[PDB]
């Protein structure tokens, strides 16, 4: 669904600064 | 999954903290 | 240090769209 | 890793997959 | 149109190259 | 439409990605 | 060259905003 | 909520790109 | 705000400068 | 600067991450 | 190209609209 | 400002917060 896709590139680019040097786990 | 907890309601930066490793 | 920060982002950008629902882990 | 490996010569779209789960 | 495609459900990166040159 | 014109950027980001050297057009 | 591929993308955002129904190339 | 988190990321950038060296409040 | 003006209606560039200091 | 320029659109990006209801104040 | 004129001083908006359409 | 101080040397979380209202 499109409206995921757009959300879950804008909760990479968080999780990207959130959590620093500790990296993440995307799963979608 | 994050999807389903962060696209349907919005959540905080502690909840984002969730999917740091 | 803060070009690497701006080149990571970019990366995870494109990880989201390459992966895709396989998602991927960023540890940096 | 995937920035030193990445942030000087550019990567692929292939050599980005190299990081999927 | 791009927008009609892939607007409403998603365009993976291999039917998006059909926009390239 | 703001709808689209988010998708829309989000599109462009994904082509000039996936376009590499070839480049793109966007013509809505 | 990744300062190319990085400042390429933020040219395509811009273009994408400012050329509005117009549209563009982008064909480095 | 999330739509409008997503809109306003995206009218944050389009302000710094149209306010320039003058800068500009975001205060939601 | 912002928001409400500009996320349903698309703001032109002019409406966004109305946001510039 | 070009590379200031870029660094710019990203910092944005983060402080309306960061600042949430409070919104924030952008000077260049 | 865009590259040689606005990868190595800031274009304006007015400047990018040269690309445009 | 936020450019001299976060762009040639690293801002973490706190020094961002600076700029918030
Ligand atoms: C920061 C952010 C982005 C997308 C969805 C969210 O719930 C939160
Ligand atoms: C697509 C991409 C972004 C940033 C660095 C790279 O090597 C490749
Ligand atoms: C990559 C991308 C962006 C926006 C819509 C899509 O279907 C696909
Ligand atoms: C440029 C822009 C982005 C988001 C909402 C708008 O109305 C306009
Ligand atoms: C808006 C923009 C992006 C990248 C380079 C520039 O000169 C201008
Ligand atoms: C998050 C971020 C972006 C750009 C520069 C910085 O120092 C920090
Ligand atoms: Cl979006
Ligand atoms: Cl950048
Ligand atoms: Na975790
Ligand atoms: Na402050
Ligand atoms: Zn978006
Ligand atoms: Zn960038």
């Amino acid at each position: 669904x499109v409206n995921q896709h757009l959300c879950g590139s804008h909760l990479v680019e968080a999780l990207y600064l959130v959590c620093g040097e500790r990296g993440f786990f995307y799963t979608p | 999954g994050i999807v389903e907890q962060c696209c349907t309601s919005i959540c905080s930066l502690y909840q984002l903290e969730n999917y740091c490793n």
